[PDB]
Protein backbone atom coordinates (compact mmCIF):
# COMPACT_ATOMS: atom_id res chain seq x y z
CA UNK A 1 0.00 0.00 0.00
CA UNK A 2 2.90 2.39 0.81
CA UNK A 3 4.30 1.73 -2.69
CA UNK A 4 0.94 2.59 -4.45
CA UNK A 5 0.66 5.75 -2.28
CA UNK A 6 4.27 6.76 -3.17
CA UNK A 7 3.58 6.39 -6.94
CA UNK A 8 0.28 8.41 -6.56
CA UNK A 9 2.24 11.20 -4.79
CA UNK A 10 5.15 10.99 -7.31
CA UNK A 11 2.59 11.40 -10.20
CA UNK A 12 1.41 14.65 -8.54
CA UNK A 13 5.10 15.75 -8.30
CA UNK A 14 5.62 14.93 -12.03
CA UNK A 15 2.44 16.87 -12.97
CA UNK A 16 3.86 19.92 -11.03
CA UNK A 17 7.30 19.63 -12.79
CA UNK A 18 5.45 19.47 -16.15
CA UNK A 19 3.50 22.65 -15.24
CA UNK A 20 6.75 24.42 -14.33
CA UNK A 21 8.61 23.30 -17.50
CA UNK A 22 5.69 24.56 -19.68
CA UNK A 23 5.69 27.95 -17.85
CA UNK A 24 9.48 28.25 -18.43
CA UNK A 25 9.32 27.19 -22.12
CA UNK A 26 6.70 29.91 -22.76
CA UNK A 27 8.68 32.55 -20.84
CA UNK A 28 12.08 31.74 -22.55
CA UNK A 29 10.28 31.70 -25.93
CA UNK A 30 8.72 35.16 -25.20
CA UNK A 31 12.21 36.55 -24.28
CA UNK A 32 13.85 35.02 -27.41
CA UNK A 33 11.08 36.63 -29.55
CA UNK A 34 11.38 39.99 -27.73
CA UNK A 35 15.17 40.01 -28.52
CA UNK A 36 14.57 38.94 -32.18
CA UNK A 37 11.94 41.75 -32.48
CA UNK A 38 14.38 44.40 -31.01
CA UNK B 1 6.51 20.09 -4.18
CA UNK B 2 7.61 20.11 -0.31
CA UNK B 3 4.26 18.52 0.80
CA UNK B 4 4.35 15.59 -1.67
CA UNK B 5 8.15 15.16 -1.19
CA UNK B 6 7.72 14.87 2.66
CA UNK B 7 4.85 12.36 2.26
CA UNK B 8 6.88 10.14 -0.16
CA UNK B 9 9.86 10.13 2.28
CA UNK B 10 7.51 8.84 5.10
CA UNK B 11 5.86 6.20 2.82
CA UNK B 12 9.29 4.85 1.55
CA UNK B 13 10.78 4.81 5.15
CA UNK B 14 7.57 2.97 6.36
CA UNK B 15 -1.05 28.11 -9.72
CA UNK B 16 1.90 30.40 -8.62
CA UNK B 17 5.62 29.59 -7.92
CA UNK B 18 5.14 30.03 -4.10
CA UNK B 19 2.22 27.48 -4.15
CA UNK B 20 4.26 25.24 -6.52
CA UNK B 21 7.11 25.19 -3.96
CA UNK B 22 4.61 24.39 -1.12
CA UNK B 23 2.90 21.44 -2.93
CA UNK C 1 2.05 -5.73 -12.26
CA UNK C 2 0.19 -2.37 -12.40
CA UNK C 3 2.82 -0.92 -10.02
CA UNK C 4 5.79 -2.07 -12.25
CA UNK C 5 3.98 -0.68 -15.33
CA UNK C 6 3.37 2.68 -13.53
CA UNK C 7 7.08 3.01 -12.61
CA UNK C 8 8.10 2.11 -16.25
CA UNK C 9 5.74 4.84 -17.54
CA UNK C 10 6.88 7.35 -14.82
CA UNK C 11 10.56 6.73 -15.89
CA UNK C 12 9.57 7.73 -19.46
CA UNK C 13 7.89 10.88 -18.01
CA UNK C 14 11.08 11.70 -16.00
CA UNK C 15 13.25 11.18 -19.12
CA UNK C 16 10.96 13.70 -21.00
CA UNK C 17 11.18 16.29 -18.12
CA UNK C 18 15.01 15.88 -18.18
CA UNK C 19 15.01 16.53 -21.97
CA UNK C 20 12.90 19.66 -21.46
CA UNK C 21 15.04 21.01 -18.57
CA UNK C 22 18.23 20.54 -20.68
CA UNK C 23 16.62 22.38 -23.66
CA UNK C 24 15.63 25.27 -21.32
CA UNK C 25 19.06 25.46 -19.59
CA UNK C 26 20.74 25.78 -23.01
CA UNK C 27 18.24 28.39 -24.23
CA UNK C 28 18.42 30.57 -21.01
CA UNK C 29 22.24 30.28 -21.13
CA UNK C 30 22.27 31.44 -24.82
CA UNK C 31 20.05 34.46 -23.89
CA UNK C 32 22.22 35.36 -20.85
CA UNK C 33 25.32 35.24 -23.13
CA UNK C 34 23.60 37.26 -25.89
CA UNK C 35 22.80 40.01 -23.30
CA UNK C 36 26.37 39.89 -21.83
CA UNK C 37 27.75 40.16 -25.43
CA UNK C 38 25.48 43.22 -26.24
CA UNK D 1 3.63 13.68 -21.44
CA UNK D 2 -0.36 13.35 -21.89
CA UNK D 3 -0.05 9.71 -23.17
CA UNK D 4 2.12 8.43 -20.29
CA UNK D 5 0.14 10.52 -17.72
CA UNK D 6 -3.22 8.96 -18.91
CA UNK D 7 -1.74 5.43 -18.78
CA UNK D 8 -0.38 5.92 -15.21
CA UNK D 9 -3.82 7.21 -14.03
CA UNK D 10 -5.47 3.97 -15.39
CA UNK D 11 -2.77 1.68 -13.86
CA UNK D 12 -3.01 3.38 -10.37
CA UNK D 13 -6.90 3.35 -10.45
CA UNK D 14 -6.76 -0.41 -11.49
CA UNK D 15 11.89 15.74 -30.37
CA UNK D 16 9.74 18.99 -30.49
CA UNK D 17 7.59 20.71 -27.77
CA UNK D 18 4.29 19.63 -29.50
CA UNK D 19 5.46 15.93 -29.48
CA UNK D 20 6.78 16.40 -25.90
CA UNK D 21 3.28 17.55 -24.81
CA UNK D 22 1.67 14.54 -26.63
CA UNK D 23 3.96 11.87 -25.05
CA UNK E 1 12.35 -4.92 -3.28
CA UNK E 2 13.28 -3.79 -6.83
CA UNK E 3 10.08 -1.70 -6.91
CA UNK E 4 10.90 0.10 -3.57
CA UNK E 5 14.48 0.72 -4.82
CA UNK E 6 13.14 2.13 -8.14
CA UNK E 7 10.80 4.58 -6.32
CA UNK E 8 13.71 5.64 -3.97
CA UNK E 9 15.89 6.33 -7.05
CA UNK E 10 13.00 8.06 -8.93
CA UNK E 11 12.48 10.38 -5.86
CA UNK E 12 16.17 11.42 -6.17
CA UNK E 13 15.57 12.07 -9.92
CA UNK E 14 12.46 14.20 -9.09
CA UNK E 15 14.44 16.16 -6.44
CA UNK E 16 17.12 16.90 -9.15
CA UNK E 17 14.44 18.04 -11.71
CA UNK E 18 12.96 20.31 -9.00
CA UNK E 19 16.44 21.82 -8.36
CA UNK E 20 16.88 22.45 -12.10
CA UNK E 21 13.39 24.00 -12.56
CA UNK E 22 14.03 26.39 -9.61
CA UNK E 23 17.44 27.42 -11.09
CA UNK E 24 15.75 28.11 -14.47
CA UNK E 25 12.79 30.04 -12.95
CA UNK E 26 15.25 32.33 -11.13
CA UNK E 27 17.42 32.82 -14.23
CA UNK E 28 14.44 33.55 -16.62
CA UNK E 29 13.02 35.93 -13.98
CA UNK E 30 16.40 37.77 -13.73
CA UNK E 31 16.50 38.13 -17.57
CA UNK E 32 12.86 39.35 -17.74
CA UNK E 33 13.69 41.96 -15.04
CA UNK E 34 16.95 42.98 -16.77
CA UNK E 35 14.95 43.64 -20.02
CA UNK E 36 12.18 45.52 -18.11
CA UNK E 37 14.92 47.63 -16.39
CA UNK E 38 16.63 48.46 -19.79
CA UNK F 1 20.47 12.13 -13.62
CA UNK F 2 22.48 9.37 -15.75
CA UNK F 3 23.47 7.41 -12.57
CA UNK F 4 19.93 7.16 -11.12
CA UNK F 5 18.41 6.58 -14.61
CA UNK F 6 20.82 3.60 -15.25
CA UNK F 7 20.05 2.11 -11.81
CA UNK F 8 16.23 2.35 -12.35
CA UNK F 9 16.56 0.63 -15.79
CA UNK F 10 18.42 -2.33 -14.09
CA UNK F 11 15.89 -2.55 -11.19
CA UNK F 12 12.82 -2.51 -13.58
CA UNK F 13 14.45 -5.10 -15.98
CA UNK F 14 15.28 -7.31 -12.88
CA UNK F 15 25.37 21.54 -7.32
CA UNK F 16 26.40 22.39 -10.97
CA UNK F 17 24.81 21.39 -14.36
CA UNK F 18 27.69 18.93 -15.16
CA UNK F 19 27.14 17.14 -11.76
CA UNK F 20 23.34 17.34 -12.31
CA UNK F 21 23.77 15.51 -15.65
CA UNK F 22 26.02 12.86 -13.96
CA UNK F 23 23.61 12.10 -11.05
Amino acid sequence: NNLLRAIEAQQHLLQLTVWGIKQLQARILAVERYLKDQ
Amino acid sequence: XNNYTSLIHSLIEEMTWMEWDRE
